[PDB]
RNA sequence: UAGCGGCGAGCGAACGGGGAGGAGCCCAGAGCCUGAAUCAGUGUGUGUGUUAGUGGAAGCGUCUGGAAAGGCGCGCGAUACAGGGUGACAGCCCCGUACACAAAAAUGCACAUGCUGUGAGCUCGAUGAGUAGGGCGGGACACGUGGUAUCCUGUCUGAAUAUGGGGGGACCAUCCUCCAAGGCUAAAUACUCCUGACUGACCGAUAGUGAACCAGUACCGUGAGGGAAAGGCGAAAAGAACCCCGGCGAGGGGAGUGAAAAAGAACCUGAAACCGUGUACGUACAAGCAGUGGGAGCAUGCUUAGGCGUGUGACUGCGUACCUUUUGUAUAAUGGGUCAGCGACUUAUAUUCUGUAGCAAGGUUAACCGAAUAGGGGAGCCGAAGGGAAACCGAGUCUUAACU
């Protein structure tokens, strides 16, 4: 039988052109007033997954 | 390009079908795959599940001075188990059309260099009789052969069933292993024309 | 060539690692899997994305977006595979016969992938600004 | 394709039990015990090719030291005497000459006395 | 994949395509006209098949051996060289095989077709109420009540019934599409206790069924139930008449049979552990993983007028087994009485990476159709383009009012 994708991971990562994955930053859901604007601005755009935790992502979603 | 032995007619055959470099690996792979396809692969041992016997522990976990057992059927016991029991499986393996054609083009061109390929005009026995076919190969100086024919005659077919070292395949039904196995290959001018078009 | 004389290409075959066959094998006694622990055990090893009970990367990061319904039924036609249909007419049903785009694709777009020669009148199809220069430079008039 | 392994195993055990030939009790008879003895024999064999070179040097040196002191010189001074006269002859031969040809040997102790 | 999901573990569609196989009808009823085309009788009829079967080709001589099918040399049938037996390996000795043929009698099929028996036609109307739907509670849908369409229902209720009603995934309105609340339907599909044939990169007596053998037997259990072990003399019994020791025993020695009887039934081969009998050397003042380097003598094999093999090993330097597990084991930590046999990284499909072969901006088919490892069949898949949450734009695009 075929491999099943870890769907939760499929809803948190997207495959870029090279091979790496874009993901949304943590710490931008609630408790925002105490955080500085500079943080919240820097956390807004998407970000690339680090080379340490890339193998864990590549395993859990083998399709795309 | 291929002279005959009772005519000397210039049958101009295509260059890149009957005149190529012998790719050994491709041919090897195709003949190995063809061989692997010949398997039926019918066999089965029975796992510790499938053996007849109870699930019961014969003796308990502790207490007695004896190695902890859990089943009569366990593969380390006698008369029960076979750890990795075989299941009936299909050993046939995929061969790419272009690889199969390429291997045929490779082997069928090597027969021209080795002089196994004896191209001929009309090849057919008079009546459905082995005695005549066996007698006519004496003049042709042949023994272990693959008589390929476009128009497959029943008269010729029936007359080569009992002959072991002779085989009579149709021009459509050439094989990788057959072309290599037999010591000569006798192709009819029509069969060369059909095989030329088939391999292309 | 005989049925015996055939042999494979060097490097094609590689035998295979056979675990638990003496010292001389190299791997043998603990078949390349060390001493004890969960990973040494038969049917061992943790599941995917398991970081020792720490909250995994695929759960500590937030989930984003929504899968579009329209994106599933729209194609990106390569301009290289443009003049392979019916002379110089590429509506939709004509393009579908040439097996360039899938059956359930109503919307489709011609991007600048390079190389056109023949004039192609692109009807009933969305065209890119770079492809609009190319298609017209080749000859054909869009819409 | 089931592979019986009675022919090959026997040949493996029988090979080692041939090397164990001469050992005491089980060590010759019983594979499980013999195999250890045959390995140990190998380890000791490997070791003792090193010690053979040591022992014999001592054996020679003792003979030379014995034969030198008959003529009234000690080994330590004798070898220095030979070295200082650029004599290249080894212990092995000095020991052989010491036993066999003493009238010859005596000349080396004089040759050493010069230095 | 879309979704579902303590949005965890996991579970997982349809539209849509390519195939296999294709087939439709009866009722909730009134005219003329009529039994007709449909199911099924039951014949009888080919055609069969299945359950008995018949014929079925052509070798000889020497050599070795117990025996010839063997080697050697010459023949011959082959639509028969599948396979088996036969005193060793048989195309031609025998049984088969290809092929050619069979049925008194019973039956399983496919068409004529006499028929107790059954309605072809257009009609004219009908067109399935405690029902659809709703509330409550459960369930089935990939879909866990969620924004939840859909279906079924335990419970309580209730339309319109073609000017009508269902559906198109909360819902509404427009369009499209169907017609619920009754039935019946071959094929493609699943399976094999069982009957045949035929095939194995299946096993070959600790294997293969538990069971090659009088095995679901012996034996165990109150019982449900569990459940063994145990194959082979030889070509042919020619299975040892007769003597001799012995208890007119066992058991032997003969003699005989055979090619062979250490093939004599406790019967091919006959390993190892283990237990012996005889020959050579060593061994009763000598301390320990029992070996290992040195090494006299003695005994045999050889070539000899040197010594070199082989068995033995006085005496002597060094030397605390193996495995496991450990920071670390001679350890007084684990495991092993020994031998023989068996006993542990496998198999299937997905996936990424390395090698290798094909062809190359292409590569490539899946089921299937082929009797067929050909060749079709590109439905698909993957790649050649990405950015964005997405519409959308695209060698750019996102961000942003706009970006050095
Ligand atoms: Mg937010
Ligand atoms: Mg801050
Ligand atoms: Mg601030
Ligand atoms: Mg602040
Ligand atoms: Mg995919
Ligand atoms: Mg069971
Ligand atoms: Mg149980
Ligand atoms: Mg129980
Ligand atoms: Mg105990
Ligand atoms: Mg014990
Ligand atoms: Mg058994
Ligand atoms: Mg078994
Ligand atoms: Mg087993
Ligand atoms: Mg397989
Ligand atoms: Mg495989
Ligand atoms: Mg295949
Ligand atoms: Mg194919
Ligand atoms: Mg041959
Ligand atoms: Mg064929
Ligand atoms: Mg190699
Ligand atoms: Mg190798
Ligand atoms: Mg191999
Ligand atoms: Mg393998
Ligand atoms: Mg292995
Ligand atoms: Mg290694
Ligand atoms: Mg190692
Ligand atoms: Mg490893
Ligand atoms: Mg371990
Ligand atoms: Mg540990
Ligand atoms: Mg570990
Ligand atoms: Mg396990
Ligand atoms: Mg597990
Ligand atoms: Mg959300
Ligand atoms: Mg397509
Ligand atoms: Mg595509
Ligand atoms: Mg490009
Ligand atoms: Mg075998
Ligand atoms: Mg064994
Ligand atoms: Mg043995
Ligand atoms: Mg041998
Ligand atoms: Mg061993
Ligand atoms: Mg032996
Ligand atoms: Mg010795
Ligand atoms: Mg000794
Ligand atoms: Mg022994
Ligand atoms: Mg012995
Ligand atoms: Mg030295
Ligand atoms: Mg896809
Ligand atoms: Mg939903
Ligand atoms: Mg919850
Ligand atoms: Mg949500
Ligand atoms: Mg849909
Ligand atoms: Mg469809
Ligand atoms: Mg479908
Ligand atoms: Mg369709
Ligand atoms: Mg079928
Ligand atoms: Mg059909
Ligand atoms: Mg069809
Ligand atoms: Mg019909
Ligand atoms: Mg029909
Ligand atoms: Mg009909
Ligand atoms: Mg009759
Ligand atoms: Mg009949
Ligand atoms: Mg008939
Ligand atoms: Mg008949
Ligand atoms: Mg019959
Ligand atoms: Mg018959
Ligand atoms: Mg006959
Ligand atoms: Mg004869
Ligand atoms: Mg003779
Ligand atoms: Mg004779
Ligand atoms: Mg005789
Ligand atoms: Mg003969
Ligand atoms: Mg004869
Ligand atoms: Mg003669
Ligand atoms: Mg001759
Ligand atoms: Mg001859
Ligand atoms: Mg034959
Ligand atoms: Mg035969
Ligand atoms: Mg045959
Ligand atoms: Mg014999
Ligand atoms: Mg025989
Ligand atoms: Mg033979
Ligand atoms: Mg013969
Ligand atoms: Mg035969
Ligand atoms: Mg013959
Ligand atoms: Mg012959
Ligand atoms: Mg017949
Ligand atoms: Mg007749
Ligand atoms: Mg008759
Ligand atoms: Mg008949
Ligand atoms: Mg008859
Ligand atoms: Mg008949
Ligand atoms: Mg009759
Ligand atoms: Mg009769
Ligand atoms: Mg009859
Ligand atoms: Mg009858
Ligand atoms: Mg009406
Ligand atoms: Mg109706
Ligand atoms: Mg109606
Ligand atoms: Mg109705
Ligand atoms: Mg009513
Ligand atoms: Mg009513
Ligand atoms: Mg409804
Ligand atoms: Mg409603
Ligand atoms: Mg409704
Ligand atoms: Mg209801
Ligand atoms: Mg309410
Ligand atoms: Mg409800
Ligand atoms: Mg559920
Ligand atoms: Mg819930
Ligand atoms: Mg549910
Ligand atoms: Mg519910
Ligand atoms: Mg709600
Ligand atoms: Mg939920
Ligand atoms: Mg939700
Ligand atoms: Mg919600
Ligand atoms: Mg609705
Ligand atoms: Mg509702
Ligand atoms: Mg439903
Ligand atoms: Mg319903
Ligand atoms: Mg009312
Ligand atoms: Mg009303
Ligand atoms: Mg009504
Ligand atoms: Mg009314
Ligand atoms: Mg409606
Ligand atoms: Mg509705
Ligand atoms: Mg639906
Ligand atoms: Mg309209
Ligand atoms: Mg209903
Ligand atoms: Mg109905
Ligand atoms: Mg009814
Ligand atoms: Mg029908
Ligand atoms: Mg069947
Ligand atoms: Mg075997
Ligand atoms: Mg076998
Ligand atoms: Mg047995
Ligand atoms: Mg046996
Ligand atoms: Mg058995
Ligand atoms: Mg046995
Ligand atoms: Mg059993
Ligand atoms: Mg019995
Ligand atoms: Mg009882
Ligand atoms: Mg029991
Ligand atoms: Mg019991
Ligand atoms: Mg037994
Ligand atoms: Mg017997
Ligand atoms: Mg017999
Ligand atoms: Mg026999
Ligand atoms: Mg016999
Ligand atoms: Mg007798
Ligand atoms: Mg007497
Ligand atoms: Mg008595
Ligand atoms: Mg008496
Ligand atoms: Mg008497
Ligand atoms: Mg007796
Ligand atoms: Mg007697
Ligand atoms: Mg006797
Ligand atoms: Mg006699
Ligand atoms: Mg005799
Ligand atoms: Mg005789
Ligand atoms: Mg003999
Ligand atoms: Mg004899
Ligand atoms: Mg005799
Ligand atoms: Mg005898
Ligand atoms: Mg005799
Ligand atoms: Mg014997
Ligand atoms: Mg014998
Ligand atoms: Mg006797
Ligand atoms: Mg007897
Ligand atoms: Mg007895
Ligand atoms: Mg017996
Ligand atoms: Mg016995
Ligand atoms: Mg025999
Ligand atoms: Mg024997
Ligand atoms: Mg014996
Ligand atoms: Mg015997
Ligand atoms: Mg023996
Ligand atoms: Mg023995
Ligand atoms: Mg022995
Ligand atoms: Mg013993
Ligand atoms: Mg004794
Ligand atoms: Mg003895
Ligand atoms: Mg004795
Ligand atoms: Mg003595
Ligand atoms: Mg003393
Ligand atoms: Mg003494
Ligand atoms: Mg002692
Ligand atoms: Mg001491
Ligand atoms: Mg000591
Ligand atoms: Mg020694
Ligand atoms: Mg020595
Ligand atoms: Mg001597
Ligand atoms: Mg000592
Ligand atoms: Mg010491
Ligand atoms: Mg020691
Ligand atoms: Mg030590
Ligand atoms: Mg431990
Ligand atoms: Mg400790
Ligand atoms: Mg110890
Ligand atoms: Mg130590
Ligand atoms: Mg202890
Ligand atoms: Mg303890
Ligand atoms: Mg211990
Ligand atoms: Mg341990
Ligand atoms: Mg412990
Ligand atoms: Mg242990
Ligand atoms: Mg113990
Ligand atoms: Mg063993
Ligand atoms: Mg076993
Ligand atoms: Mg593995
Ligand atoms: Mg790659
Ligand atoms: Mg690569
Ligand atoms: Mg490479
Ligand atoms: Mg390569
Ligand atoms: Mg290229
Ligand atoms: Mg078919
Ligand atoms: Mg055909
Ligand atoms: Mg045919
Ligand atoms: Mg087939
Ligand atoms: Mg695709
Ligand atoms: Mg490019
Ligand atoms: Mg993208
Ligand atoms: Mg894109
Ligand atoms: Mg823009
Ligand atoms: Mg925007
Ligand atoms: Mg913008
Ligand atoms: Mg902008
Ligand atoms: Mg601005
Ligand atoms: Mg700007």
């Amino acid at each position: 039988p075929k491999i099943k994708t870890v769907r939760g991971a499929a809803k948190r990562f997207k495959k870029t052109g090279k091979g790496g994955f874009k993901h949304k930053h943590a710490n931008l859901r609630h408790i925002l007033t105490k955080k500085a604007t500079k943080r919240k601005r820097h956390l807004r755009p998407k970000a690339m997954v680090s080379k340490g935790d890339l193998g864990l992502v590549i395993a859990c979603l083998p399709y795309a | 390009e291929l002279v005959l032995k009772d005519a000397q007619s210039a049958l101009t055959v295509s260059e890149t079908t009957f005149g190529r470099d012998f790719n050994e690996a491709l041919v090897h792979q195709v003949v190995v795959a063809y061989a692997a396809g010949a398997r039926q692969g019918t066999r089965a041992q029975k796992t510790r599940a499938e053996v007849t016997g109870s699930g019961k522990k014969p003796w308990r976990q502790k207490g007695t001075g004896r190695a902890r057992s859990g089943s009569i059927k366990s593969p380390i016991w006698r008369s029960g188990g076979v750890t990795f029991a075989a299941r009936p499986q299909d050993h046939s393996q995929k061969v790419n059309k272009k690889m199969y054609r390429g291997a045929l083009k490779s082997i069928l061109s090597e027969l021209v260099r080795q002089d196994r390929l004896i191209v001929v005009e009309k090849f057919s026995v008079e009546a459905p009789k082995t005695k005549l076919l066996a007698q006519k190969l004496k003049d042709m100086a042949l023994e272990d052969v693959l008589i390929i024919t476009g128009e497959l005659d029943e008269n010729l077919f029936l007359a080569a069933r009992n002959l072991h070292k002779v085989d009579v395949r149709d021009a459509t039904g050439i094989d990788p292993v057959s072309l290599i196995a037999f010591d000569k290959v006798v192709m009819t001018a029509d069969a060369v024309k059909q095989v030329e078009e088939m391999l292309a | 060539m005989r049925l015996n004389t055939l042999s494979p290409a060097e490097g094609s075959k590689k035998a295979g690692k056979r675990l638990g066959r003496g010292i001389g094998s190299g791997l043998g006694k603990t078949g390349g899997r060390g001493h004890k622990g969960q990973k040494s055990r038969s049917g061992g090893g943790v599941r995917r994305g398991f970081e020792g009970g720490q909250m995994p990367l695929y759960r500590r990061l937030p989930k984003f977006g929504f899968t579009s319904r329209k994106a599933a039924i729209t194609a990106e036609i390569r301009l290289s595979d443009l003049a392979k249909v019916e002379g110089g007419v590429v509506d939709l049903n004509t393009l579908k016969a040439a097996n360039i785009i899938g059956i359930q694709i109503e919307f489709a777009k011609v991007i600048l992938a390079g190389e056109v020669t023949t004039p192609v009148t692109v009807r009933g199809l969305r065209v890119t600004k770079g492809a609009r220069a190319a298609i017209e430079a080749a000859g054909g008039k869009i819409e | 394709a089931r592979v019986k392994r009675g022919v090959i195993a026997r040949a493996r055990h029988k090979k080692i039990l041939k090397q164990a030939k001469g050992y005491y009790g089980a060590r010759s008879r019983v594979y499980r015990v013999a195999f250890q003895a045959v390995i140990k024999a190998g380890q000791y064999a490997y070791r003792d090719r090193r010690q053979r070179k040591r022992q014999f040097r001592q054996l020679w040196i003792a003979r030379i030291n014995a034969a030198a002191r008959q003529n009234g010189i000690s080994y330590s001074k004798f070898i220095n005497g030979l070295k200082k006269a650029s004599v290249e002859i080894d212990r092995k031969i000095l020991a052989d000459i010491a036993v066999f040809d003493k009238v010859a040997f005596t000349a080396l102790v004089e040759k050493a006395k010069a230095a």
